[PDB]
């Protein structure tokens, strides 16, 4: 039986290291107008605008490639005791496949 | 003598074999270990957090496994003894899933705006002789302003046991069976719905089996 | 036990950001660099939010500017017109 | 309710008694003829058309009393009972579901 | 009756004390299930508090040895066009290839880090 | 039906309205108890005193506590508690000592079943802090079995009435610890100057040990 420490060490979100500028495949799972709600693994989903070029090749299930800038996107402000999470990650859609 | 269909499961440990529905691998692939950042933590969730990876906290999945065993055992026993299990959430991305899960089982779901006094001014709000739930299971303990849900306090005020998935930014304080785990990922929430639905359905079918056996006996 | 984590100081730690003049010697005779951190129209010494200098360097540039202008090296009310052509390093935007 | 049931019985019997005193003792006394018969029987002379007398089936007279939402087990019938707005939230859940499965397919 | 004092103890403690006194005549449905299988911590109210002086959280940072070389890899040879999948377990990225080959030579028997790096660099070049 | 409700404070409470002006509202505090441990207090507010009384008692029965008693007559130990700015100092006392407490504490302890205890209140005597601090301390007593379980040792009694005879009151329900308790010579405990004054006989009051009626 594998221990949770083993599960973690040999895992791909623990071999990714710092999320910034790491290319990642994701799957569109919801579309509102032109906001594509994609995944990429991770705890949160990213939301990206519809790329107008090839702008019908982005449907529910399409595998896309994302740059990834953040995995949770949060910040503390003036009087706050905790962080203001947007419950969403931050990525830039490069294209398909 | 019906104190053998209401006392027997209570001396068999794991009377419903609920230990074979979840493993630390099943949870890891459901992404239960992934938590929030050190900046959205809670002092009372600190005992359940394995550590922090790249300022992103992770939850100890062995502790999640033990807590989930205890939680699913309790849920199975209340569903067997024919309680009322109310599933409460305020997600908005999983409301459809929780109400459909209640309807596929036979339990109940509050996924909408909790009106003040639902469990507390209950006789005036519903009717003089209402049976309040005998177990409230929160799939997401926080409301939409990222604060603890009124029901967690009012369930305790009204002495209703509570099972709840507590993420890193949550207060595992007034929750009888807290289950340290991710509730922000569709795979995690889907696995929780699947596990609770399976427990409740197996519990009710086993209750029918023992009632049939004693009726024939 | 072998895959439990280990106490170490943070890898992937980016080296601290350094100022444009970190390691260089500011001098009052260097009215070409001092003029860069002044305003073309009024001669106003720029702040940290425009220059992007560390505290040590904003202090040395301010003191060298004041020394040179009272010593007869720098104009006070304008940027010597000969230097409205050098590399701009200040985050300000007058024209539109 | 037993109230509703005996009110019904009493309307039916009183409607037949109404056609006797008039002259339409044949069984089919319509609601328009009922309004006609009570108008004459007891002259109104009141400006409010609700303040005048009336003889309808108890159905329209008495309001809609909602049924009991739980049997003798507790155990409320609808799954969305503890919202307190079962019908509205069931309708909203259904409409959201038809929008969802329609998006999966596609006064 | 019941005790709506959510802050004094737990629901178990309140219910046990009241059925001992004799004011809760029937026990609730969940009491015997609690008494059979209690949680690992009784749900008693605790007020959250801000750490003020020299008090720090016990939570540690997860750092493995391979990360010393992982950080070095990205530094020299940046993140390649071979993109991370993340959706599939057992994904072996190019940096994982690098650490595995590097750790190989390490086990075999080598010493200075720079020599280790150039040897595994030529190994991945092959 | 086994529950007795007794008032503790009635106050005529006023607020100002734009149209009416001074608007009276009766604010009452009542305490309910069956002399077996279950007791609790609550505030009722109304425009009519009967309505305030009804609200207060019917709310306190839903907000009861449970007070543990030594031999159903006294408290387990000595309780010193400052609630806000009210200091309540209570001492466990032997049987037949009576309720030598503040009159509100006497009524509350008759509703709880405590028959013999000493109590002195100082600071601000606010009734709605007195009852709350009293219930806080009495519901946060530590019993003999809990002390035995926490320390792993026998909890035994030494009365001067019986003699040198040891009377075991609470033994641990688990294992027995075998390292003896550390005899910390010259203990670091915060003493009360009133207690030390009474011990040394320099507490001269013409009000202290006065012959009063029963309880
Ligand atoms: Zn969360
Ligand atoms: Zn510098």
């Amino acid at each position: 039986v594998e221990s949770f420490a083993s599960m973690l060490r040999h895992s791909p979100l623990t071999q990714m290291g710092p999320a910034k500028d790491k290319l990642v495949i994701g799957r569109i799972f919801h579309i509102v107008e032109n906001d594509l709600y994609i995944d990429f693994g991770g705890k949160f989903h990213c939301v990206c605008r519809r790329p107008e070029v090839d702008g019908e090749k982005y449907q529910k299930g399409t595998r896309v490639r994302l740059r990834l800038l953040d995995l949770e996107l949060t910040s503390r402000f003036l009087g706050a005791t905790t962080d203001t999470t947007v419950l969403e990650a931050n990525a830039v859609l490069l294209g398909i496949q | 003598f019906n104190d053998k269909i209401l006392n027997e499961p209570l001396k068999h440990s794991d009377f419903f074999n609920v230990k074979e529905l979840f493993s630390v691998r099943s949870l890891f692939d459901a992404r239960v270990h992934l938590g929030h950042k050190a900046g959205c933590r809670h002092r009372f969730m600190e005992p359940y957090i394995f550590g922090s990876r790249l300022d992103h906290d992770i939850i100890d999945l062995e502790q999640t496994a033990t807590h989930l065993q205890l939680a699913l055992n309790f849920t199975a026993h209340m569903a067997y003894r024919k309680g009322i299990i109310l599933f409460i959430s305020r997600n908005r991305q999983f409301s459809y899933l929780i109400e459909n899960m209640a309807r596929d089982c036979g339990e109940y779901a509050h996924t909408r705006y909790f009106r003040g006094g639902m469990l507390t001014n209950a006789r005036l709000l519903f009717g003089p002789t209402v049976r309040l739930p005998d177990l409230i299971i929160f799939l997401h303990t926080l409301n939409n302003i990222f604060e603890p849900h009124v029901a967690v306090r009012d369930a305790a005020k009204m002495n209703i046991p509570t099972v709840g998935i507590v993420d890193t930014n949550c207060n595992p304080c007034l929750i009888t069976y807290p289950v340290p785990g991710n509730d922000d990922s569709p795979l995690a929430v889907h696995l929780y719905c699947r596990l609770f639905q399976t427990a409740i359905t197996r519990a009710k079918e086993k209750r029918q089996q023992v009632e049939a056996l004693y009726r024939l006996q | 036990n072998e895959d439990l984590p280990i106490s170490m100081e943070n890898p992937y730690k980016e080296p601290l950001k350094k100022c444009i003049l970190c390691g260089k010697h500011v001098d009052y005779k260097n009215v070409q660099l001092l003029s860069q951190f002044v305003s073309p129209f009024t001669g106003c010494i720029y702040g940290r939010h425009i220059t992007g200098l560390c505290g040590k360097k904003q202090k040395e540039i301010t003191k060298a500017i004041k020394r040179a202008q009272i010593m007869g090296f720098m104009p006070v009310t304008y940027k010597d017109p000969a230097y409205l052509k050098d590399p701009k390093v200040c985050n300000i935007r007058y024209r539109e | 309710e037993d109230f509703i049931k005996k009110q019904i019985e009493e309307f039916n019997i009183g409607k037949r008694h109404l056609a006797n005193m008039m002259g339409e003792d044949p069984e089919t006394f319509t609601q328009e003829d009922i309004d006609r018969a009570i108008a004459y029987l007891f002259p109104s002379g009141l400006f409010e058309k609700r303040a005048r007398p009336v003889m309808k089936h108890p159905e329209q007279i008495f309001p809609r009393q909602r049924a009991i939402q739980w049997g003798e087990d507790g155990r409320p019938f609808h799954y969305l009972f503890y919202t307190g707005k079962q019908s509205y939230y069931s309708l909203m859940h259904d409409v959201y579901g038809m929008l969802l499965n329609l998006e999966k397919h596609q006064r | 009756a019941g005790s709506r004092l959510e802050t004094v103890g737990s629901i178990f403690s309140r219910t046990r004390d009241l059925v001992r006194a004799g004011v809760l005549k029937e026990k609730p449905l969940w009491f015997d299930v609690y008494d059979a299988f209690p949680p690992l911590r009784e749900p008693v109210f605790q007020r959250p508090r801000v750490r003020y002086g020299k008090a720090k959280a016990p939570i540690q940072d997860i750092w493995y040895h391979e990360d010393r070389i992982r950080a070095k890899f990205y530094s020299v040879y940046g993140s390649g066009q071979r993109a991370f999948d993340l959706f599939n377990p057992n994904f072996k990225s190019t940096c994982q290839r690098f650490v595995e080959k590097y750790t190989e030579l390490q086990k075999l028997g080598e010493t200075d880090e720079e020599k280790l790096f150039v040897e595994t660099g030529k190994a991945l070049l092959a | 039906e086994d529950f007795d409700t007794r008032i503790l404070e009635v106050r005529n409470v006023f607020t100002m309205t734009a149209k009416e002006g001074r608007k009276k509202s009766i604010r009452v505090l009542v305490a309910v108890g069956n002399g077996k441990g279950a007791a609790g207090f609550s505030i009722g507010k109304a425009t009519d005193r009967m309505d305030a009384f009804r609200k207060a008692k019917n709310r306190a029965v839903h907000h009861l506590h449970y007070i543990e008693r030594y031999e159903d007559h006294t408290i387990f130990h000595d309780i010193s508690l400052r609630f806000k700015r009210t200091h309540i100092k209570m001492k466990k006392q032997p049987k037949g000592y009576g309720l030598r407490c503040h009159r509100a504490i006497i009524t509350i302890c008759r509703l709880i079943g405590i028959k013999d205890m000493y109590a002195k209140v100082s600071g601000s005597i606010n009734m709605l802090s007195l009852t709350q601090g009293l219930f806080r301390g009495l519901s946060r007593q530590e019993t003999h079995q809990q002390l035995a379980d926490k320390k792993g040792l026998h909890v035994v009694e030494i009365r001067e009435e019986c003699g040198p005879l040891p009377i075991v009151v609470a033994s641990p329900r688990g294992p027995l610890r075998k390292d003896p308790e550390p005899e910390d010579e010259v203990p670091d405990v915060k003493l009360d100057w009133e207690d030390v004054k009474t011990a040394q006989g320099m507490k001269r009051s013409v009000w202290s040990n006065l012959k009063r009626a029963a309880t």
